[PDB]
RNA sequence: AUCGAGAGG
């Protein structure tokens, strides 16, 4: 009845941005991103890969509601470097090892006889 | 049951009779029946004024002649330390009701919860009948899955209630997650 | 519910992936609270879930049968066997996280009961709505698209509160409001009034 | 910015109070009978065996919100292997020409008593603590 | 598995609960409270065929 | 029962007193016989307390054992509001009760007195006697649906 | 009423396996649990849906409209 | 339905509490709640 | 009764409750359906007008759509079904009926209205489910457990309604409760038994949890807290994270058992500046109870960041609980079994005491005791022996369970179970309890057909040996069962009785009021109480403050209140005070000192007259513990430094608070009498924390110091005061009301029955007596 | 072999394969394993029109079970989402059409399988669409038994869809995880009365790791780089390609983060 | 509308 529909969980909808960028009040360098229509597995990686930059100080992703599918990352990082190009090279790594251990496997079931 | 003497007191009923009840149920040899027990006086029928008259036992091991080591986990049973029991209890979950009998365990839990979910029984959904669907109710819910229970009371067949079962035996987890 | 009087609303619905997995990747049908147990002090519900779990993993039926002499003891033992940890508490990881979570987590088969009560037919909303003609009140009733009731006791906890116009407006403006003409001298609403 | 207080302690006792990483740790002041030591300690992190000897500093520094240690171009406060940081809860004279310094390093506790210095460990929130091995 | 006992009036199932009544021709002695002239009664309900 | 009294040193100690408990009060023979400390007897019954000393003292006798009820259940209560109802009910110089033949046969307004019970009664001897409310009741605003002085309506509002 | 097609923990089909494994009951005349591990149910969430199950289908069936 | 089916009723010095002549004849614990418990009591 | 007192209200709505821990506690989720459903009127505004149209223009079906719109002829407009719904133009005047939004004023209740707090207004979320959702630390001011519960909103129609629910009816204003002097709400459940667990010293948090953490927080900083470790790794103290939590400037002290300052067993708490120093939070920490963190966070910093600080503790809580875990099982309730013998060995040797008790009965050896039948005397003796028997089995388990035990940290968390809980899991049940009595031989002689006539063993008696995990005998479950329905029979009559009581008490007190004069009356002017509660204060701010002056020996309240400048030692020493040296041997001085010191000492005598029990500690209406704490902290105080304060100040501001202090305002003798008495237990209070050699030793203040404390405590003192216009009839009739539901159940009338014979002032007592001394 | 994360397979089947994935971050593995069953994408039924029933059971039920059955899903990149064609209702492209007719001609019960169902849809040379089968026997899923004299006939609308929508296009039940089997980086406390050894049963996945020391200090410093994982498949998609698309998948998110702040 | 029955916290 009441409940909103599945899809709204993976769908943008009207007005919608998949990232919305605003700093951070009281506080250097940072910025949180509202991450929309995403769920924890994504923010989890993030902040991993965020975390391994040495110049990103602080990183956290929090959801304010289970009931709706958002989730805000907050980025701090060292001065003259932006945080979006932190993420950038973040994602970036998380993509490349992503790959590489897509080849590794296929290269191990290409191995593998059965 | 009947207890009378025998040189050890000892029930009326033994497993002869027993066996005889159990073919009776294996063709469905001569029908044995409970008006039969009835007819041949192993068992009778008594009335709350009656019993106070009579002596009886819950367990027809007890009266099995006394003459330790024992597991911890066995309830303490008290030693009957009594004789002359004119009967015995056929079992004693038969003193718990249909919507009881449903109920697992309430010898392991408090009475007002076995109370509660007496009257739960009544609400929780189910298949009413098999004839459902030619029959024409006012409200009628069915699950449609529905699924035996894994914890089954001896009574539950004669209640039926595997046969029909009203619940599912889903995944449960005891934890605090997210608070909800 | 289950069989053991334990009752509960759903809180919330959650997909696989978020639910707690076990190593197994068993993922619970549902999250019932430690909390709840200790004060109702249900153990047959715990000595289900266990005895449940050994029948699964066994094929053969389980008694919970009254005034019988089975050991928890003896369950355990079988569960043991079967490899499962004997209490019933069992190695879980965090799904979001994907980290093991530092307490083990009880879960296994448990019988449960859906109930009659229903949520979206027990909702209802009036704002504007129909009236009783002799109370010129609100009807009864979601059926009828009634009004609730303002209690007397209720009125009280207003006048503790000390919020005169709300208890008017509740009283008067959301209910039977009316206006009459009364003559003075009569002091009765005798006039009769042509108001155009 | 210097450092307050320098002092070598022989543990006399290790108790785990229901705790597995975390144990109280009793010591007296070595050479000198005026000040002793009752602090609680993650011995998971560091063991401290009974009747070791163990180096025991306290820093005013070396608030501003803290940095992961990365490059490490800041250097190192400690050579020593086990630091923390607490803050005085109170001060108070045990017994005439005597003193005593109560601080709280998250919640855990240390206690010092002594004469052995009439005014050091003001009641300055800032307090880092340096055991070598 | 319909178990039966149920009359059918109307086309509605209707059911008959049995109602608890101290049975007749029994007598009792009932204990009177203390503002009362009389101490005791003998009480007997006589029930006819 | 252990009693604490002050020590000649000033400081509170504790030394057992022997205390007399009664099934019945007759509370008029019992204080005047010898033996007994007259200042300290209490009485588990309010009303005998009130004929045998004075009404205020029945007050307080109300106060304690009402607080006695409320502390065996481990629950507390601040004392305004356990005296503030002892006090109505105290009020009139008569033991007042909370009842029918309490608040409701008072002076106050007929309307207010008719929610309670006795409604047609209460409006048939009102009837009779030409009784008129002030409208001051909250019950009778209430229902009379203009609004109660109830703290926001207690205040009229004009403009300077 | 009739065999569910997955358990809704376990998420595997159990649809197929009914079938089979009453008949590996009868034939084989061997324990319940022997039958759901050849079935290749190993785990309890899978297990559950064929042990529990009743097919009221069958009773649906009898009535003769 | 056999619940229903299987009722007492008690209409009206002790009614509600469970007596010791009910064992074996009634249910313990079967009743409804509110103002009608061991009332009414389920055989 | 029914349609003029209490009626059918429109804009009524009413769904099954859920609970959200991310929702915050003053708001209430409202099912997006009952918000299009509900409308509230707003007359077209300048400010409005371009929300406004496009509302309308969004339409019924979608929300922040509207309903319906009136026009300054006010004929109505329906937008559901309108041919000019689609031109709709917006003239000034013109009204708006519209859907309920985010952040509206609503009320929230639940059925049963037995207190103020059922009925407090929340602040709007819309949300896409059926339920209502509602904070977890909102359920008890309700009573709320959602297993299937109900609850009812209401919405304002007016301007002045929703001010009026904003302004007085808010969930953070009645934080606090009027009766019992403690707020209502507090932390519960899951985020108790996580803070518990978060707090002990042994839990560690790691940088990755820290950040997440901190960032959880809603009003965060920013500010990384120092790691409390930090060489071997840097790891954060949970304390530290959760004092992130706590707003600056607060300050605790909790003192239990052995709460030394190094507290090994971290009991009791030290907080200082939004920081705990030590302890482990638990219930009484963070709970409903007075001294609460709640309560003086509620009473310094205001209601509103209390409020969130609900919020902000829940969230934290819950995340780092979530990640840690908790469960409860089987093996929680089993227990060793060398313990379970030595439960069998109390079992058994109860069974001989009984039977060796027996057989004294029984050869009529046994001694008679005065004013008891022997009969009755064997049963009390019986009673005694199996209830010890089963404290003594409970106690033996608890010394037998583990830390690890989960039954265990709710307990010690306090969130949930009790003492006497784990005995029936895992110890003796104990002999059953029918109407105040062990079981009755309902057949001849005989409790049960089973057992033998005339047979008074425990077990036949309904003891049940047994525990609910060893399950229990047929027999025993029976007895259970009696007294369970006991239980219930008692639940339902005692919920009537108590509904007619408290209706009563209700319709009695409904028309008291205090006045502007402070005179409590009823309607016909008749008053009830010259000065409410006998002090003029509302029943929140005052809190238990101990009074130092009745406690202890003269020679020790000489010496701590006592400083006579006429002598070597008595005379303060020049470290407290510089002008000390000077100060020496001034008879001037000495006078004032000395009356102040007969003023103290006829306190003394005072409040030793009106507390025979001498217990200081009493509901006060201002704190001066936090108040000098807030002093130390807000003016840093230095021991060493010698204070810079006069004597004569000192005591002469003291005197001049003391008029400064107003209860009742008026000139003229009467009232300012009323006024002395009204203030003198507060004076006293004062006189004795304001001590000269108090001022100068335990607290090193200064002048500045001592000023702002004065002006704090007047102020603190007026905001005590009752307000004109409260009903505090109705409030005092539902404060008894509430705790009279709760109560459930060697011979004393007590309980609910008690109370209707006080209330019914009846003739005869069921049970009378009289206590002579 | 290339640097960065390595897989060794320790067995593999068809239907199942157990690998230990190595030198990743654990939040990578929990995003990989919610991609693997969330994200997927995968065909099934998701409108069903009934034109007769006759079968005992109500048409809503066995739509539900329709959604439920497993059909191939392999060329399911090809086949395109069906609110991102240009068609009507389903495009050829978009959808593919199912048909199921049966008659209780035999006296005998006559049981529908999942192998009695009809593509009309034009194939277009995709392997899309095919009822899966792993029965022995053949014989496909129970949809229905049918008595004598009784028929259902219905059409079936297959769409491309994600399992978190709905559980239906989900290509697996469920996956193993292990980490730290010796419990080394002690990330859990052991519940324990008497010994947690005893009462906690070693894992097969322990004897892999070396097995721990008493003497030697709990590492602080040691994070979790070693993982051991099992896959199984409803056979939709094949063991190897279900994980080789959740790793692309998650990279296709990764991507589309990029690309928005691009836009930005 | 009336009367009644069952149920929920
Ligand atoms: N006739 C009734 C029956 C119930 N209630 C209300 O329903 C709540 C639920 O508790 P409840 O009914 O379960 C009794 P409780 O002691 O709280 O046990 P519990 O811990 O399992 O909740 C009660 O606290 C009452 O306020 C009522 O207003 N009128
Ligand atoms: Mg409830
Ligand atoms: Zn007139
Ligand atoms: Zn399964
Ligand atoms: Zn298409």
């Amino acid at each position: 009845m009441n409940a909103p529909d599945r899809f709204e969980l993976f769908l943008l909808g009207e007005g919608e941005s998949k990232l919305k960028i605003d700093p951070d009040t009281k506080a250097p360098n940072a910025v949180v991103i509202t991450f929309e229509k995403e769920d924890h597995t994504l923010g989890n990686l993030i902040r991993a890969e965020l975390l391994n930059d040495r110049k990103v100080l602080f990183a956290a992703y929090k959801v304010e509601h289970p009931f709706f599918a958002r989730f805000k990352l907050r980025i701090q990082t060292t001065e003259g470097y932006d945080p979006k190009d932190a993420l950038k090279n973040a994602c970036n790594s998380i993509i490349n090892k992503l790959g590489a251990l897509k080849t590794n496997f296929e290269t191990e079931w290409n191995l593998q006889t059965l | 049951f009947i207890v009378e003497d025998d040189g050890h007191k000892e029930l009326k009923v033994r497993k002869g009779h027993i066996a005889k009840l159990m073919a009776t149920e294996y063709q469905d040899v001569e029908e044995y029946t409970w008006s039969s027990l009835l007819n041949e006086g192993l068992v009778e029928y008594i009335d709350a004024e009656e019993e106070e008259s009579i002596l009886i036992a819950m367990q027809p091991e007890d009266l099995e002649p006394a003459e330790l080591d024992v597991d911890p986990a066995k309830r303490i049973r008290v030693s009957h330390h009594a004789t002359t029991f004119t009967h015995c209890e056929i079992h004693p979950s038969m003193i718990l009701g249909v919507a009881a009998s449903i109920i697992p365990f309430p010898d392991h839990n408090q009475s007002p919860r076995n109370t509660y979910q007496s009257a739960m029984g009544k609400q929780a959904m189910g298949v009413f009948l098999t004839n459902y669907n030619v029959r024409m109710d006012t409200m009628a819910n069915i699950l449609y899955y529905p699924q035996k229970p894994l914890g089954t009371t001896r009574a539950m067949e004669y209640l039926k209630f595997r046969e029909l079962p009203a619940g599912q035996n889903a995944i449960v987890a005891i934890a605090c997650y997210s608070g909800y | 519910a289950s069989r053991h009087g334990q009752k509960g609303t759903i809180g919330i619905t959650y997909r696989r992936e978020d639910m707690p997995f076990t190593a197994e990747g068993i993922v619970p049908d549902l999250i019932i609270n430690p909390h709840a147990i200790p004060s109702r002090m249900t153990v047959a519900h715990l000595i289900e879930c266990l005895l449940s779990k050994v029948a699964a993993l066994s094929g053969n039926e389980g008694d919970a049968s009254p005034f019988t002499d089975i050991t928890v003891e003896g369950i355990s033992k079988l569960l043991r066997e079967h490899g499962y940890q004997s209490r019933g508490f069992e190695v879980m990881y965090n799904g979001h996280t994907g980290k093991k979570l530092m307490a083990q987590i009880f879960f296994g088969p448990t019988y449960y009961q859906r109930l009659r009560h229903m949520v979206d037919d027990k909702i209802h909303a009036r704002a504007r709505g129909p009236m009783q003609v002799l109370t010129r009140q609100p009807v009864e009733g979601r059926s009828r698209d009634g009004g609730l009731r303002f209690g007397e006791m209720e009125r009280d906890c207003m006048i503790a509160h000390g919020a005169a116009s709300f208890l008017k407006e509740r009283l008067m403006e959301a209910s039977d409001a009316f206006r009459v003409h009364i003559c003075g001298i009569c002091g009765l609403m005798t006039v009769i009034a042509k108001l155009n | 910015s210097n450092t307050l207080f320098d002092d070598i302690f022989q543990v006399s006792e290790v108790d785990p109070g229901r705790y597995n990483k975390v144990c109280r740790i009793e010591a007296a002041s070595t050479t000198q009978d005026q000040c002793k030591l009752t602090l609680d300690i993650n011995v998971e992190l560091f063991p401290v065996a009974a009747q070791d000897s163990l180096t025991v500093t306290i820093a005013s520094s070396l608030t501003r919100s803290w940095r992961p240690p990365q490059a490490g171009d800041r250097s190192l406060a400690d050579d020593y292997d086990y630091v923390m940081y607490g803050t005085a809860y109170k001060f108070e004279e045990v017994s005439k020409d005597l003193i005593a310094v109560y601080y709280s390093f998250g919640g855990l506790l240390m206690r010092l008593e002594g004469n052995y210095r009439n005014l050091n460990n003001l009641k300055q929130e800032n307090a880092y603590l340096l055991i070598r091995r | 598995f319909d178990m039966g006992g149920y009359f059918i009036i109307n086309g509605s199932e209707k059911v008959l609960i049995a109602q608890e009544r101290s049975a007749g021709n029994i007598v009792q002695v009932f204990k009177k409270a203390a503002p009362s002239p009389i101490s005791h009664v003998a009480e007997i309900r006589s029930a006819l065929e | 029962y252990d009693r604490k009294v002050p020590s000649p040193t000033g400081e509170y100690v504790k030394e057992p007193e022997w205390v007399l408990e009664t099934d019945g009060v007759n509370l008029s023979e019992v204080m005047t016989v010898p033996g007994i400390d007259p200042t300290r007897i209490y009485t588990n019954s309010f009303i005998d307390i009130m004929e045998v000393l004075g009404i205020e003292a029945g007050r307080a006798a109300l106060y304690k054992e009402v607080y006695n009820v409320i502390a065996s259940d481990g629950s507390y209560v601040n004392y305004r509001h356990m005296a503030l109802l002892v006090d109505v009910m105290t009020t009139q110089g008569g033991l007042t009760s909370v009842t029918r033949h309490g608040f409701n046969r008072s002076n106050t307004g007929a309307l207010m007195r008719c929610s309670f019970e006795e409604t047609v009664e209460i409006l048939f001897e009102a009837g009779a006697s030409a009784e008129l409310d002030d409208c001051r009741g909250v019950s009778e605003n209430v229902i009379l649906g203009q609004m109660a002085p109830i703290g926001t309506g207690a205040f009229d509002v004009m403009i300077d | 009423m009739i065999v569910p097609v997955r358990c809704f923990s376990c998420g595997k089909v159990v649809g197929d396996k009914w079938e089979s494994y009453l008949n590996l009951l009868q034939e084989d005349e061997l324990d319940e649990g022997t039958a759901l591990s050849r079935l290749g149910l190993k785990r309890y969430c899978c297990r559950r849906m064929i042990l529990t199950h009743v097919d009221l289908i069958e009773k649906f069936l009898r009535y003769n409209p | 339905t056999l619940s229903h089916l299987r009722r007492t009723n008690t209409p009206i010095a002790k009614p509600r509490q469970l007596h010791n002549t009910h064992w074996g004849l009634v249910c313990p614990a079967e009743t409804p709640e509110g103002q009608a418990c061991g009332l009414v009591k389920n055989l | 009764r029914g349609n003029l007192m209490g009626k059918r209200v429109d804009f009524s709505a009413r769904t099954v409750i859920s609970g959200d821990p991310n929702l915050e506690l003053d708001q209430v989720g409202v099912p997006k359906s009952i918000a299009k459903t509900l409308t509230y009127p707003e007359v077209v505004t300048p400010y409005n007008i371009d929300r406004l149209t496009q509302l309308v223009r969004n339409g019924p079906n979608e929300h922040p759509g509207a309903k319906y719109v009136i026009r300054d002829s006010g004929d109505r407009i329906d937008l559901r079904y309108s041919k000019r719904a689609g031109d709709i133009q917006l003239q000034y005047g013109w009204k708006v009926e519209r859907h309920i939004m985010d952040n509206d004023p609503v009320l929230f209740n639940r059925q049963p209205s037995l207190h103020k707090m059922s009925m407090m207004a929340h602040r709007v979320k819309v949300i896409p489910y059926s339920t209502f959702r509602l904070n977890l630390s909102v359920t008890s001011p309700y009573n709320a457990d959602f297993d299937g519960d109900e609850m009812n909103l209401h919405v304002p129609q007016s301007e002045e309604t929703r001010a009026e629910l904003s302004q007085l009816c808010a969930v953070p204003l009645q934080i606090v409760s009027p009766q019992s002097n403690k707020p209502c709400m507090g932390i519960v459940q899951d985020t108790l038994c996580g803070i518990r667990k978060l707090t002990l010293r042994d839990t560690f948090i790691e940088l990755d949890q820290v950040l997440n953490m901190l960032y959880w927080v809603p009003d965060w900083d920013g500010v990384i807290p120092t790691p409390a470790i930090i060489k071997p790794k840097p790891l954060w103290s949970g304390k530290q994270i959760l004092s992130v939590a706590i707003p600056n400037g607060i300050h605790l002290q909790r003192f239990d058992e052995g709460t030394t300052l190094l507290s090994p067993k971290d009991n009791g708490m030290l907080i200082i500046d939004g920081q705990i120093i030590f302890g482990v939070v638990e219930k009484k920490t963070v709970g409903s109870s007075n001294g609460g963190l709640i309560h003086v966070v509620t009473r310094e910093k205001g209601p509103q960041v209390c409020a969130k600080l609900f919020g902000n503790i829940q969230k934290v809580v819950n995340f780092w609980l979530l990640h840690n875990g908790f469960s409860t099982g089987i093996g929680d309730t089993i227990a060793d079994g060398p313990t379970m013998r030595e439960i069998t060995e109390t079992i058994a040797e109860a069974k001989k005491k009984v039977l060796d008790v027996t057989k004294e009965a029984q050869a009529n050896l046994l001694t008679a005791k005065h004013g008891m039948t022997l009969r009755e005397s064997f049963e009390d003796n019986v009673v005694r022996f199996l209830n010890e028997a089963r404290d003594k089995a409970g106690r033996l388990a608890e010394v037998n369970l583990k830390d690890l035990n989960n039954v265990k940290q709710m307990v010690m968390a306090g969130s949930k179970g009790s003492f006497i809980n784990i005995a029936q899991m895992s110890a003796c049940v104990g002999q059953q309890s029918v109407e105040g009595k062990r079981i009755a031989f309902g057949f001849v002689d005989r409790t049960l057909p089973h057992f033998s006539k005339d047979d008074y063993s425990p077990e036949s008696k309904g003891f049940v040996e047994n525990s609910y995990l060893r399950g229990l005998t047929p027999q025993e479950f029976f007895f259970h069962a009696m007294g369970g329905r006991e239980g219930l029979i008692d639940t339902a009559v005692k919920t009537a009785e108590t509904g007619y009581i408290q209706r009563r008490l209700v319709k009695a007190l409904e028309d008291i009021m205090v006045h502007y004069d402070n005179t409590t009356r009823n309607s016909l002017g008749n008053v009830i109480q010259f000065i409410y509660g006998e002090d003029g204060m509302d029943a929140a701010h005052i809190e238990k403050q101990s009074l130092d002056t009745i406690g202890g020996s003269d020679a020790a309240f000489e010496k701590r209140y006592r400083v006579d400048l006429l002598n070597t030692d008595h005379t303060l020493d020049p470290s407290l005070l510089e002008s000390g040296s000077e100060i020496l041997g001034d008879l001037k001085l000495q006078v004032l000192l000395d009356e102040e010191y007969k003023q103290l000492v006829k306190d003394r005598k005072f409040l030793r007259e009106v507390f025979v029990d001498g217990e200081a500690n009493w509901p006060l209406p201002v704190n001066i513990r936090r108040i000098i704490q807030n002093a130390q902290q807000t003016f840093h105080i230095d021991h060493t430094k010698p204070s810079d304060l006069t004597i004569k100040d000192i005591v002469l501001g003291v005197k001049d608070l003391q008029e400064n202090l107003l209860v009742l305002r008026g000139k003229n003798e009467i009232i300012q009498n009323a006024q002395r008495d009204a203030v003198t237990l507060f004076c006293c209070l004062l006189r004795s924390r304001l001590a000269t050699r108090r001022v100068l030793q335990e607290y090193r203040l200064t002048k500045q110091a001592f000023d702002w404390v004065l002006s704090n405590i007047e102020a603190q003192f007026l905001r005590s005061v009752v307000h004109p216009g409260e009903m505090v009839g109705v409030l005092a009739a539902q404060s008894i009301g509430e705790p009279a539901t709760q109560m459930t159940l060697k011979k004393v009338t007590s309980g609910v029955p008690r109370l209707k014979e006080i209330l019914n002032v009846a003739k005869n007592m069921k049970t009378p007596s009289l206590t002579v001394y | 072999s290339e640097e960065g994360p390595q897989v060794k397979i320790r067995e593999a089947s068809k239907d199942n394969v157990d690998f230990i994935l190595s030198n990743v971050d654990l939040a990578m593995a929990n995003s990989l394993r919610r991609v693997m069953i969330a994200e997927i994408p995968t065909l099934a039924i998701d409108s069903v029109e009934v034109e007769t029933n006759t079968t005992v059971l109500a048409d809503e039920f066995i739509a539900h079970r329709l959604g439920l059955i497993p059909l191939q899903s392999m060329d399911i990149e090809q086949l395109e989402y069906s609110r991102d064609c240009f068609c009507e209702d389903h495009c050829d492209k978009c959808s593919v059409v199912l048909t199921l007719q049966a008659f209780g001609e035999s006296e005998s019960t006559t049981n529908v399988y999942s192998k009695d169902l009809v593509i009309v849809s034009n194939l277009m040379g995709r392997n899309i669409g095919h009822p899966i089968i792993q029965d022995k026997e053949g014989n496909g899923v129970l949809i229905c038994k049918l008595r004598k004299g009784q028929e259902l006939k219905l059409t079936c609308v297959a769409k491309k869809g994600i399992a978190k929508e709905h559980a239906k296009w989900g290509p697996a039940a469920a996956i193993e995880f292990e980490y730290d089997p010796w419990n080394k980086l002690k990330h859990t406390d052991y519940w324990y009365e008497q010994d947690s050894a005893k009462e906690w049963p070693q894992s097969k996945n322990c004897e892999y790791e070396d097995p721990p020391n008493e003497g030697d200090p709990f590492d602080y410093k040691a994070q979790a780089d070693t993982f051991y994982m099992n896959v199984e498949s409803v056979g939709s998609i094949p063991v190897d390609q279900v994980v080789v698309r959740g790793i692309d998948t998650l990279q296709k998110k990764v991507a589309s983060i990029l690309l928005a702040l691009t836009q930005m």
